[PDB]
Parts: C-alpha cells; structure tokens; sequence
C-alpha cells in the first residue's frame, strides 16, 4: 500500500488497484525494468493502444482485469516482446485479433469472464484450445450468445494457403533465381516476403502481385546458401508462412592452421564449397594413411553456413610425422589445397 | 574424464578456426574441472599451454 494508484511489489513488480495505472506507470523511474505488472479497476481503459505499454521491455507477467477493456490494438504488445503470461480476464472483450499475441511465447493466455463473440476472427483461439496452448482448455471459453468455443463451427475459417515455386536444381554463382509465391484464401489483407539478412548475397527484385508474388534474386553469391526465403500472407483468421532455401554451387576452398598439442595433437582446418568437398591428406606429397592414431575428425556442422571445420588428430606422433601436411579439398569445380609444416617431436 | 577433455579440445579448435576467443573461456572453466578430477593428469598442462597459445594469436 502506497499513496499512488500503482505500488511496487517485490523486486521488479508493480500492482495498480485504482484508476490511473498507465499514468502512474509512465512516471515511475525504472519502469523499464519491471518484470510483472498487475492492473485492475481502470475506468478509462476501453482501448489498449501501442503506446500504453511503451518501454516495458522486461515484462514477463501482465495482468489487466476488471477494467472494462474492450479493444486491444493488434500492436498493443509490440513493446512487451518478452511477455509470457498474459491475463485479460473479466473485461468487456468481445473479440481479440490473432495479431495481438503473434510472436509472443505465451505460456498463459487468460480470457475468462469476457463476452467473447465467436467468428472467424476467433478461430486462432479455438486452435490454441485444440492444441492445448496457453492454458486455454482449462478455461472452457464460451461464445457469448452461442455454445462453447470448442464447438464453434469453422468450415469457412482459414488462414491463407501458400505455394512457393522454387528451382528444383542448384544454381551457379552469378545466376538469377526466380521464385514465386501463390496465395489463396478469403479476405486476404497482405502478403509479401521476409528475406533474413541476405548480406547482399543477391540483388532483390520483387514483381507482380496477388495472387502470384514474384521474386528474382539476381547475381547470386555463394552466401545465398542457408538463407531463409519466406513467403507470408495474412487475413482476419491468421497468418501463413513458407520458408525455402536456394542452393548455390561454388568451388572448394581450404585453409590450415598451426598444429596445437592437446591430449591429441590437432592440425585444424576449415573447408568450404558446395557440393561439400571430399578431403584427402598428403604427407610430403604422398597420400597419408589414416589410422587409429592419425585421422580426420570434423566439428559438428552449422545450419546457417556451409563451411566445415575440423582437425587432423595425431595421437602420440613422433619425429617420423614431422613434415609437410597438405589438405586436398575437391568438388565438381576442381581441387583446392593448403599446406603447412608441422613438427611434433625432436629428432633422436 | 574423457568427455571433459573432448569438450576442451573442441572449444580450442573452434576458437582457432573461428577466431572467437569467447570459446576459450569455456575451455578454461572446463580445464579447472578437469584438474580437480585428477591432479596427476599430465594432459592438463598441455591444455593450459594450448589455451594460452591460442589466446596469444587471437589477441595479437
Ligand atoms: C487471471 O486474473 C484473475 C483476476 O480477475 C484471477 O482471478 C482471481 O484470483 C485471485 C487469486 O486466487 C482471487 O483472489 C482470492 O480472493 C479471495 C477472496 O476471499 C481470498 O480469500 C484469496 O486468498 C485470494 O486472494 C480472486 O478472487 C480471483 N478473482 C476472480 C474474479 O476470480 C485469475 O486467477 C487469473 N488467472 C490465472 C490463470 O492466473
Ligand atoms: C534496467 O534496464 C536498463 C536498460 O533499459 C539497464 O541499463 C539497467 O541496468 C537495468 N537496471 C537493473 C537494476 O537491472
Ligand atoms: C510470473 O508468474 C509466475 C506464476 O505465478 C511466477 O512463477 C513467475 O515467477 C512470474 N515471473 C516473474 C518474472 O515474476
Ligand atoms: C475446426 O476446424 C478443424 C479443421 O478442419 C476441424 O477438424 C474441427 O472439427 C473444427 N471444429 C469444429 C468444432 O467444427
Ligand atoms: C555481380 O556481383 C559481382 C560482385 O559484387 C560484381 O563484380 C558484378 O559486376 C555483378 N554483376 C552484375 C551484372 O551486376
Ligand atoms: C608440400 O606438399 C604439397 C603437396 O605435395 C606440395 O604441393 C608443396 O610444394 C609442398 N611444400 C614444400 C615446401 O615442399
Ligand atoms: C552462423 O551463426 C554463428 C553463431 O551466431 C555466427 O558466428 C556465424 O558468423 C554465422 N555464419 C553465417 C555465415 O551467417
């Protein structure tokens, strides 16, 4: 208890029991560090707008109850991206857009005691109930003038359906790649592409429009590999996405590093190219015979890149293993090579 | 322990081939656990030397 509408609670919480929570919240030094916010009995909270939760980046638990909340802006939680428990029960909400919680990792979404009006705009919540999400099944939510949400008819409700047309085959560095995204569904609002930071691995030219969006990736580089190319579309029911990748073939490359002694020795290497190159060690120009004690071992590959790393491992090498280690790396483009001198034990 | 030694080994290789010394802090913490498990292990000196040798190249 404190002489403000909002009183701090715990290390990083705020509990607001009288009107004026939002004003009080935004006059609180350090409010950006709040991790829990409880709000009740507001008298002028018909709408929750984008700016109302501005700056509350650390918020994990948000409760707004008994406040006559009627309209939640689709971007009302843009400034609360870490929200994981959201309780909006006992308001006047007749509808709730799927956009409000999109992108949140909500463990809990509480909508009890609201006069929910069922329509295709509530199909997403029905899916959460179907899939056991957000603690929604236990609420047994109801369509206010009808029956339970679990029985809302839904034959006409659907997110857009997408088909992405991609090249079947790999391409070469410098090629132009055409992709297309075909979108179907009722009441389409928007569609487009999300291109995760290409880093200029392609020149991006969009063309056409609904229902067949066109994408040309021109003058591709090898770094277009592993990049997610996503087509998305949205209507009142929900959002659909399809992500694809393009394969850009490119020549082998190899590099060696100075030998380092650990419980085994390691000659570290990195290799790149696509198709992934085959590897062959030579020692003083002769093929090296890999054995139980001298063998190639790779680090686990990474999903976001084609380069591979590893070691030539040597368990207890002697002076006979002093000399010139060459790593050959070859794919359909030809053979690359790198060489390094290595010494392991003094001559007797 | 063999699993710890392989984890230090992989962290050091990663630091060499990526140039990222962040991997070396993990190798150091694992090395202190390795040393506690077996104070007579002669490999621990090699891991310590390897970690120092990698940090030298990465810093300069
Ligand atoms: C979502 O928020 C609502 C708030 O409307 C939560 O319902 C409320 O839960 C509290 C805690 O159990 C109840 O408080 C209790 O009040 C009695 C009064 O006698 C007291 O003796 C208890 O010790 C306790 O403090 C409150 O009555 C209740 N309000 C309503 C309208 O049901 C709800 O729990 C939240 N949902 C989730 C999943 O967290
Ligand atoms: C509160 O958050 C700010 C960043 O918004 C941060 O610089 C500051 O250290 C945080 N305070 C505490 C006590 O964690
Ligand atoms: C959010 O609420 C849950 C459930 O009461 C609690 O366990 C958790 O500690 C809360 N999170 C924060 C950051 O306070
Ligand atoms: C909601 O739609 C799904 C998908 O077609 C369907 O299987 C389910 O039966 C529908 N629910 C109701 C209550 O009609
Ligand atoms: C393709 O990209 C390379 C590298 O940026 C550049 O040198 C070349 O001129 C580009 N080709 C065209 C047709 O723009
Ligand atoms: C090391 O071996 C490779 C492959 O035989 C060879 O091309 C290179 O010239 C050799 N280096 C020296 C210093 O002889
Ligand atoms: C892949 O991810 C790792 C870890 O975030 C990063 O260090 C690396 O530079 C990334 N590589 C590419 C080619 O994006």
């Amino acid at each position: 208890s404190c002489p403000d509408a909002c009183c701090p609670h715990g290390s990083s919480g705020l509990r607001c029991t009288r009107d004026g929570a939002l004003d009080s919240l935004h006059h609180l030094p350090g409010a950006e560090n709040l991790t829990e916010l409880y709000i009740e009995n507001q008298q002028h909270l018909q709408h929750l707008e984008l700016r109302d939760l501005r700056g509350l980046g650390e918020l994990r638990n948000l409760t707004i109850v008994k406040s006559g909340l009627r309209f939640v802006a689709p971007d009302a939680f843009h400034f609360t991206p870490r929200l994981s428990r959201l309780n909006l029960s006992f308001n006047a909400l007749e509808s709730l857009s799927w956009k409000t919680v999109q992108g949140l990792s909500l463990q809990e979404l509480v909508l009890s005691g609201n006069p929910l009006h069922c329509s295709c705009a509530l199909r997403w919540l029905q899916r959460w109930e179907e899939e056991g999400l957000g603690g929604v099944p236990e609420q047994k939510l109801q369509c206010h003038g009808q029956g339970p949400l679990a029985h809302m008819p839904n034959a006409s409700c659907g997110v857009p359906t997408l088909k992405v047309q991609v090249p079947n085959a790999s391409v070469d560095v410098g090629d132009d790649v055409l992709l297309r995204c075909q979108v179907e569904g009722r009441g389409l609002e928007q569609a487009g592409w999300i291109l995760t930071e290409l880093e200029q691995s392609a020149t991006v030219m969009k063309s056409g429009g609904l229902p067949s969006l066109g994408l040309t990736l021109a003058n591709v580089t090898s770094d277009l590999n592993r990049k997610n190319l996503t087509c998305w579309a949205e209507n009142d029911v929900g959002r659909a996405e399809v992500s694809v990748q393009v394969n850009v073939s490119f020549p082998a490359s190899v590099q060696l590093h100075t030998a380092v002694e650990m419980h085994h020795w390691c000659i570290p290497f990195s290799v790149d190219g696509q198709p992934a190159p085959s590897l062959r060690w030579l020692f003083n120009g002769s093929v090296l015979n890999e054995t139980s004690f001298i063998f190639t071992e790779f680090l686990e590959p990474a999903a976001n890149e084609t380069v591979r790393h590893g070691c030539l491992r040597l368990n207890q090498p002697t002076h006979v293993n002093n000399g010139n280690y060459t790593l050959l790396a070859a794919n359909p483009f030809g053979q690359a090579s790198a060489s390094i001198m290595a010494a392991f034990m003094d001559n007797p | 322990r063999d699993e710890i030694k392989e984890r230090i080994f992989k962290a050091v290789v990663r630091a060499i081939v990526t140039g990222n010394p962040e991997q070396l802090k993990e190798a150091k913490k694992l090395l202190e656990k390795l040393k506690k498990l077996g104070r007579l292990d002669q490999d621990a000196k090699k891991f310590e030397k390897a970690i120092r040798q990698v940090e030298k190249r990465l810093r300069s």
